[PDB]
RNA sequence: AGACCAAUGCCAUGUACGUCGCACUCAAUAGUCAGUUUUCUGCA
RNA sequence: CGUAAAGCGCACGCAGGCGGUUUGUUAAGUCAGAUGUGAAAUCCCCGGGCUCAACCUGGGAACUGCAUCUGAUACUGGCAA
RNA sequence: GCGGCCCCCUGGACGAAGACUGACGCUCAGGUGCGAAAGCGUGGGGAGCAAACAGGAUUAGAUACCCUGGUAGUCCACGCCGUAAACGAUGUCGACUUGGAGGUUGUGCCCUUGAGGCGUGGCUUCCGGAGCUAACGCGUUAAGUCGACCGCCUGGGGAGUA
């Protein structure tokens, strides 16, 4: 249905104010572009909030964390108690990331991509699955995480989720 | 929602084929643009970008040329949301990694600023410093608290802007232009045939846009 | 299920003040085996470089193609520069049967058993771009008919 | 503006560019049967 | 076939090649079917015999052609307007 | 290829409205014609310029560049030659395919209210879009998208030579 708008007539006088003959009527071909489709979330753009959210992770830069116990961070800012909380299992993991036998190039940009993931679906609370390793992702993962702005906290998993082998992760979303 | 009142079109030099639809054409020498065709295409820009603004997006207005500043300045702090209003840079959103750590060091610099040591161990240095302040603060304004690539863009200019046009073509977002009948509708995805250069349209122009990106149903 | 091959490595050079210095040029294909075929160029100082930065470009850059049961569709021509190339489905025409440097983008593309012959030049950097497109303007039974209403 | 400035043994040039790893142990539940007869036991 | 080899120095024009548009007729090209022929072997297909294979062999297909007859008339040609 | 002005003889092009013929068209191997300059033949002419030539310099040399002279030639009539980086290095004819700024030559309409405004043809210059192109660039005057006919190409040299 046509939109509301100001009378045919109106337009008429509108032309009539014109100054002048004041009247344009080039006939061209037109050519409509197809509307954007509801849902969206071209690869393209997923490709490019993966790559900008692994842009953060650095080899070179290692962020002070706690070398006493269980693996941890909370960002500054962040409610202390959050990180006690993600021990305690009061937070529900909705996303699961594995990394166990990536290279290290493919574990950022998979961490990336869970991040990027979240924000986009409004999930706060992620699981990433690392394994066990010296000098591998399980100690090179939790830096890499801590350099993102958008990660709020992490801790070892609870038993449930992977224990010593996995990280539970807080991640900060618009809502 | 009212009609436009005072532009009627402009831009008689470098006319561009591309906008024969939109024109009727007339006085002077000078193009004018067919209103008539005008209302519908912003009906339509309103439609979709009140739909984006609703689902709590961010809108990025470009406003480079004058006196679009501070009318973008204006327009989009009235909402809560983005603007460019001096030299778009070239790859702040195709790059945004590297804006990224330019807009860090915004932050680090005023909260060093206003706050922390300002007047430390140097006179020169801080001169030299807030005038990076002045140099970061009116190249990355509005952006700075975006900390996101916006999901749409709205450009008050066309073939001014052709820039972050191709970026925000290149990344897939959704480009809101006010065409003039020189510029070219490239990739803007709702394109808007008005009045570019005139201060009493971008005025109307971007308060209707402000009003409909905050547009409450309460 | 990524599907990663490196077809041309070669040596270019520059030509400073001071003698020449010496670059290493990879030229991959990606592709998952399912449509989803994507080439990369990449250019370096040494070859492992040049080859992640070429894959790092083609896991990017990645275009569907309309695959048939495991083959093409109709015979389909794509030209680039002077690279001028014929692709012919060969409905279980058995295996790929390809020139150099399109054996491997019509293998990791997930086709099985096309019949090609590329002509004019054959250089590998010209010879997919002309694959792909190629490729990219083969049109399935149901786009051809979405066309033309039916 | 616009004098004058000729030539420069013989070869092969190169090596050379092909990539990886991790682990681990603490607990219940043998056997125990019975226990004279009663009763005042502050008060308003 | 601008610059890699390659546009006659430029024209006029015969033989040649090609020829706007409508209707009618013809049916030469064209198309369809039929008949005669296109030797046998060889190639191809389905079988059979040598212990298998090579080999030999049964039947078919094929020999993309030519000639004649019967039709079709959209396109090309002939003729008339 | 054609440059003072005038006359005579003469070819073509383009535009405006109308009338007429009615496919009479396009290309073209062999064939024929025209074809700069230098050159050749016969007869004139010959101021300037100038191959050859001579002298002076320059130079290691200088059969050159530079200087001073200077003949054929350049000029006319008639005949020959038959070629050039004879080049938009782009055959001819026709059709279609976004634009901008000019130049030049017609014509129609509108207050011609001036050295205007709106169109519509012919030829031409510069820049550019899609497209094409190895690239450079071409780009409604195509090197784009097609059709008709012709000419020519097939590694460099030897050789456009014997």
């Amino acid at each position: 249905k046509k939109k509301t708008t100001l009378s045919e007539e109106d337009q008429a006088l509108f032309r009539q104010l014109m100054a002048g003959t004041r009247k344009i009527k080039q006939d061209t071909i037109v050519h409509r572009p197809q509307r954007k489709k509801i849902s969206e979330v071209p690869v393209k753009r997923l490709i490019q909030e993966q790559a900008d959210a692994s842009h953060y992770f650095s080899d070179e830069f290692q962020p002070l964390l706690n070398t006493e116990g269980p693996v941890k961070y909370v960002r500054p800012d962040v409610s202390h108690f959050e990180a006690k909380k993600l021990r305690r299992g009061d937070y529900s993991p909705e996303l699961f990331l594995a990394l166990a036998g990536l290279t290290q190039l493919q574990a950022k940009q998979e961490l990336g991509a869970l991040i990027a993931a979240c924000r986009r679906e409004h999930v706060f609370c992620a699981c990433v699955m690392h394994g066990h390793g010296k000098h591998i992702l399980k100690q090179q993962t939790p830096l890499w995480l801590a350099q993102h702005p958008h990660v709020m906290a992490f801790h070892q998993a609870p038993k449930e989720y992977g224990g010593d082998a996995a990280l539970l992760v807080l991640i900060e979303v618009e809502e | 929602m009212l009609k436009a009142g005072v532009h009627f079109g402009h831009q008689t030099r470098y006319w561009n084929p591309k906008m024969k639809p939109f024109i009727f054409g007339a006085r002077n020498k000078v193009h004018i643009i067919n209103l008539e065709k005008t209302v519908p295409m912003f009906n339509e820009a309103l439609a979709e970008l009140n739909k984006i603004a609703s689902r709590k997006g961010k809108i990025l207005f470009v406003g480079t040329k004058r006196a679009a500043s501070e009318a973008v300045k204006d327009a989009a702090l009235s909402c809560d949301q983005f603007f460019v209003n001096h030299r778009w840079l070239g790859g702040m959103l195709t790059n945004w990694k590297t804006v990224r750590q330019s807009i860090k060091r915004l932050k680090d610099l005023e909260t060093q600023s206003q706050d922390g040591t300002f007047d430390k161990l140097t006179k020169k240095e801080a001169l030299m410093r807030t005038r990076e302040l002045e140099k970061l603060e009116n190249s990355l304004g509005g952006i700075k608290d975006m900390g996101g690539l916006p999901d749409a863009l709205f450009v008050i200019d066309a073939d001014h802007e052709h820039i972050a046009i191709k970026e925000a073509n290149n990344l897939g977002i959704p480009v809101f232009a006010i065409v003039d009948t020189n510029s070219d509708p490239d990739g803007v995805d709702f394109v808007i045939p008005g009045n570019d250069d005139a201060i009493r349209a971008v005025t109307l122009y971007l308060g209707a846009v402000a009003a409909t990106v905050r547009e409450g149903r309460s | 299920e990524l599907q990663e091959k490196l077809i041309a490595v070669n040596r270019v050079s520059k030509t400073v003040k001071g003698g020449r210095i010496f670059s290493f040029t990879a030229l991959t294909v990606v592709g998952d085996g399912n449509g989803r075929v994507g080439f990369g160029y990449g250019k370096a100082r040494e070859v492992p470089a040049a080859i992640q930065k070429a894959m790092e470009k083609a896991r990017r850059n990645m275009i569907n193609v309309a695959l048939n049961n495991g083959t093409l569709q109709h015979p389909v021509k794509g030209v680039h520069t002077g690279s001028r190339v014929f692709m012919q489905p060969a409905s279980e025409g058995t295996g790929i049967i390809a020139g150099g440097a399109m054996r491997a983008v019509l293998e990791v593309a997930g086709v099985h058993n096309v019949l090609a012959k590329a002509y004019g030049s054959t250089n590998p950097i010209n010879v997919v771009r002309a694959t792909i497109d190629g490729l990219e303007n083969m049109n399935s039974p149901e786009m051809v008919a979405a066309k033309r209403g039916k």
